């Protein structure tokens, strides 16, 4: 199965899609939702030239070096004319609360690139109502040392000579989406191994599981973005059995702590929400036509 | 102190300096060009009382140096001091100006000078200057003495502040703050700075400590340091103190400094000059020798040397040789300098006078306030480079002709003056520097020729009250009028023959249609007076595409710089790509502040989010969908909507009257300054520890604490009032000023409770409730949008921001900030003053002459100055750089290749044409930011068989487009070699 999954998806890692249309007046008309509309419209300066060379060089790497496996993969789309517009879709790794999710990001390159790191924004926040990770604020801001410019450490900054976009993508996938996101927060690792820490981690994991089942699969299937529509439909169609098994296991595991008193109410609430989500997701998957 | 007029100057001088500036009287003698410049700068500064004194009468020769006289004044033979009295008082009504005409000589009684506190002398014979200087320095208290003179293209400046002078601020930079990491109970103790962040200190400075755990003895003490490493230093014995636990903050302490001066007569035997050009460190001594010889000659013969009479030159050279051996240091005699001083003894150069006047005004301010370090003890500026390239001109070219340009003609010669009157110069921005540049242009007669000559100035802004402090061409009755038109009208009065074309456009890519390439080709030099880097870069890129010289300058407080760009000789502005600047980390700004800047920035961002972004989103959402019932039906059908929850939540909590607005403000206050602290403490208790055991609530993090509301506290009342007003304005609820009283607020809040501290269905229910309540009318789906206006004293913006920032700072136990500092930080106001702008304008005016004359590369100079030290540095402009790609082919930034095509030209034809013509084959073609041919990405393989005309989609007005190309590297895996831009012509 995994071999077939790798074979089918390998043709869709990199491509181009039409996002911006220009009228006779030079005005820009966006056909898809984009987070950085104002910066694109205002920054019309054509002085930048090294940015084009850097992006053209990067396009060579991005065409072949993107990670691709059954556990996780990356998909990239870029505009048919401009070069400073990109959308990234990342599937969550296995054996984590983000398993088999479909998260969408917006990437914009400033004029002075690569002297400054690009801007990244998370879009699958569920209307800013969900904080998916301690490093992923509910407003959509994604924070990493490599994307930031401050005092810090000389090796912990956006180095124009060595830093590359592929490093940013791999760092996001490998460090943000981990097995136990609760311990990413500094100051909690001291309580690692304690029963209280374990209970808190379980509560956080249950919340994240229900949130990702809601806003990462059902909403994506019902209202896919135009750019990644085919990728989404082919991805979910091929992994329905595993998705059902994973959801059943998640429902079973959560109720094991419903008898507790400290977190019993929250666990019961999470389990009820997960059941309600899964009831509709089953119908949605059953009605998915074959691509 | 009316801040509306001195807002910019306070950030430079300071409140104590402002107080000392008042109750000060300055005596100024000599109303030539230099005296006029000094008087103008002083009056704009804001001195209480200024007395001008002169004894001669106006002459036609004066019209070329004085920008306030008129033909009628010359006709009536008025005294020079009186003819300028009325106009000068117009600059500032707060300054009391008086004129005097008492004769000066050896037998004049100098008793009346004791009333004043600073004396400036100009155009005075040497012996009387000696006598006056001897008299002034012997007073108790001593009276400061300053002398200045300009002859031809040479200047001299001198200072004397008595035997001993006291300075209360050596440099003027704000002290930095450091965090202690470790202390040692040793003799001497060793203090280790935190990880990274070097202390940037030097031995001999003094520090004070606070907030130290364990070593309580060092809190509030003062110590003198000794640098050991970039991350540590030394303090005295601490073996008798407790062990150091954690924490600790040290800040630098300023210390008064005492300097010494000498009498003028003593200083004439071995001056302590100031070096401005390190290429010729011995130049100031020779210039001093020549000036002294000139003064001796003028005393002996009662006249200045005549141009071209070689016997006068020989006599001056002999006198200079006689004086030089008498000097203590015994230097050499520079024949060239003596010859050129003899040549142009009777001239007068306006920009040099302006620069010297700016420096002298700064010196007078230092003398009266004691704010900065004074000059010690001489300053010699000159512009010899202008005539160094003239070779051996004839004497007849410098003879006067009987017009207003006699001084300039005697300075530089007739030919260069004629080449000046035919300039077409394009000026961008009409700020503080713009007005000075216009005044200099009027004085030099730029573009006054009937046949050819034009000056273009563009500026979209309007005149503002605070702008009157620095720009002297504007008047109080000119508020809310275009800067360009007012500047043109003011300039036309100085010189009648000036031809000025003024515009109102803003230089930007959108307005590129009017400022096409033909306009730039018509121009001969471009001068910038902008305040932001983006406009500078855009103008530089535009000028680079047409091979036109560019002059750039900028100032900030007491620092300024000038830059010169010449085609085919120097690098451009973009060759100097500058480093970026630290941005506050997201986590320090949001939850862990450490300084007042963080709280101010947080308040600004909260204001923006609460009053600008949300109203825009609300209006856009409710104009996307016509009716609320339609939205409810779409929601009930499961259809997704963008940001529906936020807008529906805003709708549910909509206020209806004044009382609801007050209650909303109270709830916002409670949520902002009470619940956040409790939540933060709940998530992280005070005693939590990291892996290594250190407390999490350590430096630089500071623990928070809740604040209880109290109407009696003035800060609480101010915040409540400002929030209520802003929300009432945004929701468009009428209100009256009586409702802002304390008693009314008490009455309204008497019945408001506070909730204690601890989705789709709810949103649908609230929307249905609003629908059934007839709250979904067209008027209800409308919200006013506010914009930040820091110059308005009644919109309440600054009051709200300041109150919020102070409250948040007191939550985290940080020192609060007043209104003015908060305004400066939030608005990013750049401090400015008149002296630096005048100086940089003079220097730019000097460089324009060299640019016009077409002098070789060695003549141009770049200047960086800081009057606070003071320090002036002249360097040669950066040379152009050769860059090669392959096969020995090289190019500069000024190169540009051309390709001629036709109607049926294809991309492959273009590639082959470039390959044949220049020898290498491009691998990628991109038009600006829109690509045209990238082999890697799919679909571009077939693009090789397309017409260029279709592929470019140009506009009919333009006959050519510019493209960027790159070439394959010799070794695979390397970045492609950049290439010069290529211009493509559609047809012959
Ligand atoms: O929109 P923002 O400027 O980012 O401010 C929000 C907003 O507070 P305000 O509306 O009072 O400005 C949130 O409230 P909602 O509008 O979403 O209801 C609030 O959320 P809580 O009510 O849950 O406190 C959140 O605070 P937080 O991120 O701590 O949840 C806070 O963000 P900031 O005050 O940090 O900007
Ligand atoms: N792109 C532009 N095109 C034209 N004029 C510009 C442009 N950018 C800035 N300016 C002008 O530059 C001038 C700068 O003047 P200055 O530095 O004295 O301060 P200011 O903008 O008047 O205001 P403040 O002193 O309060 O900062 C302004 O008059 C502004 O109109």
């Amino acid at each position: 199965l995994e071999e077939k999954y790798v074979a089918v998806m390998k043709k869709l890692q990199f491509d181009t899609f039409e996002m911006v249309s220009e009228d006779e007046d030079g005005k820009l008309g966006f056909k898809v939702n984009y987070h950085y509309m104002s910066q694109v419209k205002n920054a019309n300066d054509a002085n930048s030239a090294a940015r084009a060379r850097r992006l053209a060089q990067e396009a060579v790497t991005l065409s072949t070096s993107l990670p691709l496996s059954s556990s996780s993969s990356v998909f990239v789309r870029c505009d048919e004319e401009r070069l400073d517009i990109m959308k990234v879709l990342i599937t969550g790794p296995a054996d984590t609360p983000y398993a088999n999710g479909c998260f969408e990001f917006d990437v914009y390159f400033p004029q002075d690139y690569p002297s400054s790191p690009p801007l990244v924004n998370l879009e699958t926040t569920g209307g800013h109502s969900v904080r998916f990770n301690p490093n992923l604020y509910n407003d959509g801001k994604v924070c990493l040392s490599i994307l930031n410019t401050w005092h810090g450490r000389p090796e912990e900054k956006w180095n124009p000579q060595t830093s590359s976009f592929l490093q940013v993508l791999v760092s996001v996938q490998s460090l943000i989406l981990v097995a136990e996101p609760y311990f990413n927060e500094p100051g909690y690792e001291r309580s690692r191994g304690t029963p209280s820490g374990t209970q808190s981690s379980r509560e956080y994991d249950g919340n994240i599981r229900q949130a990702t089942v809601k806003w990462a699969m059902l909403e994506q299937i019902r209202n896919p973005s135009p750019c990644f529509k085919e990728v989404i439909h082919k991805h979910f169609y091929l992994k329905r059995v595993e998705i059902m098994a994973q959801c059943e296991e998640w429902i079973a595991d959560i109720q094991q702590y419903s008898s507790d008193k400290r977190v019993g109410r929250t666990m019961s609430h999470h389990a009820a929400a997960l059941k309600r989500h899964t009831a509709q997701l089953r119908e949605e998957l059953l009605k998915l036509p074959c691509p | 102190i009316d801040d509306a007029l001195y807002s910019r100057q306070r950030y430079v001088l300071g409140d104590t300096a402002m107080q000392k500036m008042a109750k000060s009287h300055v005596f100024l003698s000599g109303m030539g060009g230099l005296g006029l410049e000094i008087a103008k700068n002083l009056v704009l500064a804001g001195i209480k009382a200024v007395t001008i004194h002169d004894t001669e009468k106006c002459q036609a020769w004066d019209l070329g140096t004085n920008f306030f006289l008129s033909e009628d004044d010359v006709v009536n033979k008025r005294n020079r001091a009186e003819a300028v009295l009325k106009h000068i008082a117009e600059l500032n009504p707060y300054v009391h100006v008086t004129s005097s005409s008492v004769p000066f000589n050896e037998t004049t009684d100098l008793s009346f000078l004791d009333k004043y506190q600073c004396v400036v002398l100009t155009e005075m014979k040497l012996p009387l200057q000696k006598k006056i200087n001897d008299f002034c320095r012997s007073q108790c208290p001593p009276i400061k003495f300053i002398s200045a003179d300009v002859h031809g293209i040479w200047s001299r400046l001198f200072c004397d502040f008595g035997d001993e002078f006291e300075v209360l601020d050596t440099t003027g930079e704000e002290p930095k703050e450091i965090f202690i990491s470790n202390i040692t109970q040793a003799n001497p103790g060793i203090v280790t700075c935190l990880e990274n962040h070097p202390h940037k200190l030097e031995t001999g400075q003094f520090l004070t400590f606070r907030e130290i755990n364990g070593m309580t003895g060092l809190n509030g003490s003062i110590q003198q340091i000794t640098v050991i490493s970039p991350f540590s230093f030394s303090i005295g014995d601490t073996t008798e103190l407790e062990p150091y636990l954690h924490g600790g903050i040290a800040v630098q302490v300023k210390t008064p400094k005492t300097v010494f001066f000498e009498s003028l007569e003593r200083q004439l035997k071995h001056p302590k000059c100031l070096i401005v050009d390190f290429s010729n460190p011995e130049a100031p001594l020779e210039i001093h020798t020549a000036m002294l010889a000139l003064d001796q000659f003028q005393e002996k013969y009662s006249r200045k040397p005549n141009v071209g009479c070689q016997q006068d030159s020989e006599e001056l050279l002999k006198l200079a040789t006689s004086i030089s051996e008498t000097l203590e240091e015994k230097p050499d005699v520079n024949a060239d300098i003596v010859h050129w001083l003899s040549w142009t003894a009777q001239g007068f150069l306006s920009p040099l006078a302006a620069a010297v006047g700016g420096v002298a005004s700064q010196e007078v301010l230092k003398a009266v306030t004691g704010k900065f370090s004074p000059l010690c003890q001489w300053l010699y500026l000159e512009a010899a480079d202008i005539v160094e390239s003239l070779g051996k001109p004839e004497c007849e070219e410098f003879l006067p002709r009987g017009d207003r340009y006699d001084a300039l003609r005697a300075c530089i010669g007739d030919t260069l003056c004629q080449k000046l009157q035919n300039l077409n110069i394009f000026l961008v921005g009409c700020g503080a520097i713009g007005c000075e540049m216009l005044k200099n242009f009027a004085l030099l007669g730029v573009g006054t020729s009937k046949e050819k000559g034009m000056i273009t100035v563009t500026d979209p802004d309007l005149i503002e009250k605070s702008n009157l402090n620095r720009q002297f061409l504007f008047r109080p009755h000119h508020i809310q009028k275009p800067k360009s038109y007012t500047a043109a009208d003011a300039t036309l009065k100085i010189n009648s023959q000036i031809k000025i074309d003024a515009h109102l456009n803003k230089v930007c890519p959108t307005t590129e249609t009017i400022y096409n390439d033909e306009f730039y080709t018509k121009q001969d030099v471009i001068i910038t007076a902008l305040d932001n880097v983006e406009a500078r870069r855009y103008v530089d890129s535009r000028c680079l595409a047409n091979l036109r010289p560019l002059l750039d300058s900028g100032t900030m407080g007491t620092k300024g710089h000038t830059e010169v760009i010449v085609p085919h000789l120097t690098e451009s502005y973009n060759s100097h790509r500058d480093p970026p600047e630290e941005e506050i980390p997201f986590s320090t700004l949001k939850s862990f502040p450490a300084a007042i800047e963080h709280t101010i920035q947080w308040a600004r961002d909260k204001f923006e989010s609460s009053f600008s972004h949300k109203p825009s989103l609300f209006n856009k959402f409710w104009q996307t969908y016509s009716s609320a019932e339609e939205v409810l039906q779409k929601i009930q059908s499961g259809h997704s909507l963008e940001g529906c929850f936020q807008v529906i939540k805003l709708l549910s909590r909509r206020p209806r009257n004044w009382s609801q607005c007050v209650e909303l403000a109270r709830l916002k206050f409670e949520k902002y300054f009470n619940h956040k602290a409790l939540q933060l403490l709940h998530c992280f208790p005070l005693d939590i520890r990291l892996k290594d055991g250190s407390l999490f609530w350590q430096s630089p993090k500071r623990p928070p604490s809740p604040i209880k509301f109290d109407l009696n506290e003035p800060l609480h009342l101010s915040f409540l009032q400002n929030a209520a007003k802003l929300y009432a304005t945004v929701y468009c609820i009428p209100f009256a000023e009586e409702d802002l009283s304390a008693d009314a607020l008490l009455n309204i809040l008497s019945e408001v409770k506070i909730q204690e501290f601890k989705d789709e269905r709810n949103a649908i229910f609230q929307l249905e409730k609003a629908i059934l309540s007839n709250e979904a009318t067209k008027s209800d789906l409308q919200m006013a949008v506010l914009s930040f206006e820091k110059d308005d004293d009644h919109n309440g913006h600054i009051d709200f921001i300041t109150a919020a920032s102070n409250l948040r700072a007191k939550m985290y136990s940080i020192e609060p900030a007043d209104r003015f500092k908060t305004k400066r930080i939030a608005g990013k106001i750049i401090p400015a003053i008149a002296t630096t702008t005048a100086t940089v304008s003079g220097l730019v005016a000097l460089e324009m002459i060299k640019v016009t004359g077409g002098y070789p590369f060695e003549a141009y100079k770049n200047c960086f100055l800081n009057l606070a030290i003071p320090i002036v540095v002249f360097t040669e402009t950066t040379e152009v750089r050769k860059t090669k790609i392959r096969n020995g082919i090289s190019f500069t930034i000024w190169d540009r290749w051309t390709v001629h095509g036709k109607e049926d030209f294809t991309l492959l034809d273009f590639i082959n044409a470039v390959k044949e013509k220049y020898g290498i084959e491009p691998t990628m073609v991109v038009q600006g930011v829109k690509m045209l041919y990238v082999p890697v990405m799919p679909g571009h393989a077939k693009r090789l068989k397309l017409t260029m005309h279709k592929l470019v989609k140009p506009t009919t007005e333009k006959k050519y487009v510019d493209l960027t190309v790159s070439f394959a590297p010799d070794i695979d895996g390397d970045e492609d070699l950049p290439g010069p831009p290529v211009r493509y012509y559609f047809s012959h």
